[PDB]
């Protein structure tokens, strides 16, 4: 139950990913396969003897589970066995719920001893998602077409705090939080057997700071400007050291503090 | 008149196929005994899928309390053999025909067994 | 935490052969170390790194003032101008970096160039003075007159400008100094004494490696388990019992050690009474239980560590040594043994089969059998703590323990006489890699560029994992051609400080499985039916 | 050996060495007898299905009867063990 | 094959294979002295270069006699492999 990877143990030598994924939708629901690869041992000619699917959803993998383990599963004359793999194809969670797109993302540090939160840069559409398995949090922002990921450890993050941006002292549209540490930052670089539903064929590699004004490397907290969230204080109730109480935050005009220097933190002489 | 018998689970098959048309061998462990048998069973004429239980029973002879060398309406996969192999946890190998058998379990319950003899297999899907 | 290898030259395939790709990383760090940190009003620029500090992955850095720059300090300390190679001049920049205590100055024109000897057998160069040196007696009692001394060390690690080795004591010299070929590493301006240890008598330990490879000549694990067992009811008695509190730390952590909690352990209350002594009684009963769990260190009372040289007499032939130690609280006991030779009230001579280790080894061959002899001659010389080596031979004894030198580095010695000398294996070759020297002088960028990519292809702290698990998997242990492989993997790992010879540890050498006398909880951990399951399955049966 | 059968027998005894599933009945066996120096082994297979009379006999034991009874054999690359003139085991190859 | 679909997936996988020991032969008509610059582990610009020039590897290969022996070899070790798909595309009453 911690994820929806499931391992095919034996398929036929002759077949393509695409077969397979139209022999899966026509056994389970339709659309319910994420993403489907088949291990090969050479580049693009010789597949393996296995191969491993990522389901959409946990009751969609104990159905499969359920299927094969009563040999009702029958493609080309073989009997597909199911089992646990040992990671996902793609690290997403398996929630409808921790997904959230087109989100605003702030940076910053409180200014003052009052609720006051200046915001170094804003970015806009950028994605979210809260991973618990991995105990990490990934922000996916588009800047100039290249896309980067910043991943938040939970024992980076000392405290959550649950704000507003609209003013709204019964609306919660915003939270706050404090790292201790600093954000991992990833880039993307730039097929027959590896159908995957999106355009997913490129790799994560460590890179330094993105932002212009270097607001990432001098900001110690984040903002999330949400919605309402009727229900979101229960996913950001897992978060370690949440605050079970409303704070609301003025927005402070601090684009002044941007320094184009390698070291960021440092104090302008 | 029966030396052996146990009720033995289907754990896996080699082929894992509904026609391939070639003889499969099955992996059913013991219960009660913990033994591991290997046979080739013909699916296309008996068939046989993982995870159902069936019985197991060799005797010297068919015929009742001696005539060595009426069991017939009781089991449905009656066979003959011969055990030409008994070192190995002791192991059997017997040959029907040259569908070949492995019967590995315990030192203590293949006893009286001996070699260079015709055994039959009698089996059923309960 | 340490900068992991993917997140700098992430490998990539392009064309017919796998090229590195250097990250935006590896950049910033490039520019970090040649622009420098401007803190305020300075900005501090690149000195160098000491040997220390290059696994560590930290670097010195100085603030260029009008008074004294960077270069000023880098000209000060000497020319490294005449080392062509990379790795080798930063080691010699930076291994003027220890600390060490002030003396006296001694100045140039006490000095004297004497032959070393050298012996080439079977087309192979082995060196006997790698960085043996002389002192005379006087020189000694000035030296150890600033420090605070009163018995005089037979040897002692030393370095003053560019030279480093240790030296030993003869009652047949010339003047106060006396200097060696093989010693010079650099042309040095300032030729300032100071010196970083003497001698210390501390008892020696039974590390991972050195059961490892006892687990193969025929000891079996009877006498480990019983060994462990009784130290761990003398541990364990240490509390409540009085006698056992000073016999425990008069023969695990200093042979001759004056400390508050040392002298009330002798006289003093009921262990219920003082808390203040009882609560620092159980911080280290429960520091060395844990210690024990993350790794094996046996205290055994008939073994010492202490540094070795050797003496220009050439009586001892190839095999023969003199060992020689202070008397601990259980020599003094009971002193008649068969191995114990009473020569003094204070010092007690050896004539036991010593074997002769050093700290890292992953090789069978490096045990050798020694049997102590016991000679007037080297008695009148008055020698102590200190292992005397033979200066005639085949090849010499450091050579043997893995291509060892004479550079101050302890040595373990036990007169043990339960081990089993019968088995012999002859120890690994030590021939390193070949020098890289430069057509040109070094730029102030190689050298970062060597600093940095010392953080790639930094496998040495794999590889002994590797070794281990795979000791312990296979049996026969410690004979197969991957325990071989391993051990010079981690040889030519440990010479990439000198050299630049990436270890390249294969993929396939990987261990994949972990014993249970581990802290990978995240990875997966397997059931040790070893010598070393047996003592972790003891010691959580007796701390439940 | 200078004689050796070509491709003909050498084909048919592949084919009969390794389907092991295209059992011979009583009259197929007997028909076959005529062409073979010694006598029949027994069925070895009497029942194949819950309802499946006239027990018959496999292919390994038709290749059987053209060796001796005092013929002993074996050829570990190929698994094959001969007992007492009887074929008793064979996995692949074709080598034998 | 027992379809079309499975025709055409041996037909690609054919020609993938061809492709990958043709590229495997032009790897290995490199193992001569002339590019023993390129061959060394240090910083060489003109890598792009030696896979652009794709059809001066024939001509370089059919003028030459013992890179041809080279070039025949490795593409016979390279193409072993595609042989080896004939059992996996192939049935077991493949009379062939």
């Amino acid at each position: 139950t911690n994820r929806s990877t499931v391992k095919i143990s034996n398929v036929p030598q002759t077949i393509v990913a695409d077969e397979l994924l139209r022999f899966l939708e026509l056994h389970l629901g339709e659309d319910t396969v994420f993403a489907l690869e088949i291990p090969t041992t050479r580049d693009n000619w010789k597949p393996r003897d296995f191969a491993r699917v990522q389901f959409t959803t946990l009751e969609v993998k104990s159905r499969a589970q359920l299927l094969s383990s009563q040999s009702k599963l029958l493609f080309k004359t073989h009997n597909l066995r199911l089992s646990e793999a040992y990671d996902d194809i793609i690290p997403r969670p398996v929630d409808p719920r921790k997904r959230l797109d087109d989100i605003v993302l702030t940076v910053g540090f409180p200014e003052s001893d009052e609720k006051r939160f200046c915001a170094l840069e804003k970015w806009d559409g950028v994605r979210c998602w809260i991973l618990t398995e991995k105990r990490r949090v990934e922000f996916w922002v588009w800047e100039s077409g290249d896309c980067y990921k910043i991943e938040v450890r939970f024992e980076d993050i000392i405290e959550t705090l649950s704000c507003c941006v609209n003013g709204d002292a019964s609306e919660i549209d915003a939270f706050l939080l404090k790292l201790k540490y600093g954000p991992k930052v990833f880039k993307r670089v730039t097929d027959r057997y590896r159908f995957c539903k999106e355009d997913f064929d490129f790799m994560w590699i460590r890179t330094t700071d993105f932002s212009g004004s270097k607001s990432i490397g001098t900001s110690t907290c984040f903002c999330l400007e949400v919605h309402n969230g009727s229900t979101m204080l229960d996913i950001f109730s897992g978060l370690p050291y949440y605050r079970e109480d409303t704070l609301s935050l003025t927005y402070v005009d601090g684009k002044t503090f941007a320094s184009a220097a390698q070291i960021v933190p440092l104090l302008n002489a | 008149i029966i030396m052996f018998e146990d009720i033995f689970v289907v754990d896996k098959l080699d082929p894992d196929g509904k026609k391939f048309d070639k003889v499969t061998r099955v992996e059913a462990r013991s219960h009660n005994l913990e033994m591991f048998m290997h046979l080739d069973v013909n699916t296309e004429v008996y068939p046989l899928a993982v995870g159902d239980k069936f019985t197991l029973a060799m005797a010297p002879t068919l015929n009742l309390d001696g005539t060595p060398d009426t069991l017939a309406d009781k089991y449905e996969y009656i066979m003959h053999g011969k055990l030409y192999k008994i070192s190995e946890k002791a192991e059997l190998y017997v040959s029907f025909g040259g569908l070949l058998m492995l019967l590995q379990g315990d030192p203590a319950h293949i006893s009286h067994f001996e070699l260079d003899q015709r055994l039959f297999l009698l089996m059923r899907k309960l | 935490s340490k900068l992991p290898a993917n997140a700098l030259s992430v490998n990539s395939k392009e064309g017919y052969f796998v090229k590195p790709s250097r990250t935006n990383i590896y950049n910033r760090v490039l520019s970090i170390l040649g622009e420098g940190i401007t803190v305020g009003p300075k900005r501090f620029e690149f000195l160098a790194f000491s040997a220390s500090q290059l696994r560590g992955n930290s670097v010195w850095m100085f603030a260029s003032n009008e008074k004294v720059k960077a270069e000023d300090i880098r000209e000060w300390m000497g020319c490294f101008r005449k080392i062509r190679s990379i790795s080798k001049c930063a080691a010699r920049m930076g291994q003027l970096f220890s600390a060490s205590r002030q003396t006296l100055i001694v100045r140039a024109q006490d000095v004297e160039q004497i032959p070393d000897i050298e012996v080439t057998t079977d087309g192979a160069d082995y060196c006997f003075s790698d960085g043996i040196g002389k002192i005379s007696l006087a020189f000694a009692k000035q030296v150890a007159q600033k420090c605070g001394l009163s018995h005089v060390p037979s040897a002692f690690q030393i370095r003053y400008g560019g030279y480093k080795g240790v030296i030993a004591v003869d009652r047949s010299s010339f003047r106060k100094l006396s200097l060696r070929d093989s010693m010079l590493k650099f042309d040095s301006n300032n030729r300032m004494l100071n010196v970083t240890r003497w001698t210390e008598s501390m008892p020696c330990f039974l590390n991972r490696e050195i059961i490892c490879l006892l687990s193969t000549l025929g000891i079996e694990d009877a006498m480990f388990e019983a060994m462990q067992a009784v130290h761990l009811s003398m541990l364990g008695n240490m509390l409540e019992d009085r006698d056992a509190a000073l016999n425990v730390l008069q023969k695990l952590s200093g042979e001759n050690s004056k400390n508050l909690l040392v002298k009330m352990l002798l006289q003093g209350y009921a262990p219920s009474s003082e808390p203040y002594l009882s609560m620092m009684l159980r911080v280290h009963h429960e520091s060395q239980l844990s210690e024990l769990k993350s790794r094996c260190r046996i205290l055994v009372p008939k073994g010492r560590i202490l540094i070795g040289c050797m003496d220009e007499m050439g009586i001892l032939e190839y095999g023969q040594v003199y060992v020689r130690v202070t008397l601990t609280k259980a020599e003094l006991k009971s002193r008649d043994q068969s191995y114990f030779r009473k020569i003094d009230e204070e010092t007690s001579v050896v004539i036991g089969k010593v074997v002769v280790t050093k700290n890292p080894c992953l090789h069978p061959g490096d045990i050798r059998v020694l049997d102590a002899i016991y000679e007037v001659h080297f008695e009148e010389k008055g020698y102590l703590d200190c292992i005397i080596f033979p200066q005639k031979g085949e090849r010499p004894h450091p050579n043997e323990c893995s291509g060892g030198d004479l550079d101050g580095d302890q040595f373990f010695v036990s007169w043990d006489e339960k081990i089993i000398p019968s088995e012999m294996d002859p120890p690994m070759d030590y021939a390193g890699s070949r020098p890289r020297l430069m057509d040109h002088d070094v730029t102030l960028e190689e050298i970062h560029k060597f600093f940095v990519d010392y953080m790639i292809s930094d496998t040495l702290g794999v590889i002994s994992t590797a070794h281990l698990v795979h000791a312990d998997r296979d049996p026969e242990k410690a004979r197969s051609q991957k325990c071989l492989e391993l051990a010079n993997l981690h040889s030519r790992a440990v010479d990439f400080a000198k050299t630049g010879a990436p270890a390249e540890m294969p993929y396939a050498l990987k261990p994949r499985e972990f014993p249970d006398f581990l802290e990978r909880f995240e990875k997966p951990t397997y059931i040790s039916e070893s010598v070393f399951g047996k003592l972790y399955r003891a010691v959580k049966s007796s701390l439940a | 050996n200078l004689l050796s059968l070509g491709q003909d027998s050498l084909t048919a005894a592949y084919l009969v060495n390794v389907e092991k599933n295209c059992y011979l009945n009583r009259a197929q066996m007997q028909q076959l007898q005529m062409y073979c120096p010694f006598q029949l082994p027994p069925p070895a297979i009497i029942k194949a299905s819950p309802s499946s009379t006239e027990p018959q006999w496999t292919g390994m034991q038709l290749f059987g009867m053209l060796f001796p009874p005092g013929f002993d054999y074996t050829y570990p690359l190929n698994n094959v063990v001969v007992s007492n003139g009887e074929l008793l085991s064979f996995s692949e190859g074709s080598a034998w | 094959s027992s379809d079309l679909q499975s025709r055409k997936n041996l037909t690609e996988e054919i020609s993938y294979g061809l492709r990958e020991a043709e590229q495997v032969c032009n790897k290995q008509q490199l193992m001569v002295e002339s590019w023993r610059d390129f061959l060394a582990v240090n910083g060489e610009d003109k890598e792009e270069d030696s896979v652009s020039d794709l059809a001066r590897f024939c001509y370089e290969r059919q003028k030459s006699a013992t890179l041809s022996e080279l070039a025949v070899s490795a593409f016979k070790d390279a193409y072993r492999d595609v042989q080896a798909l004939a059992y996996r595309y192939g049935d077991q009453s493949n009379s062939f």
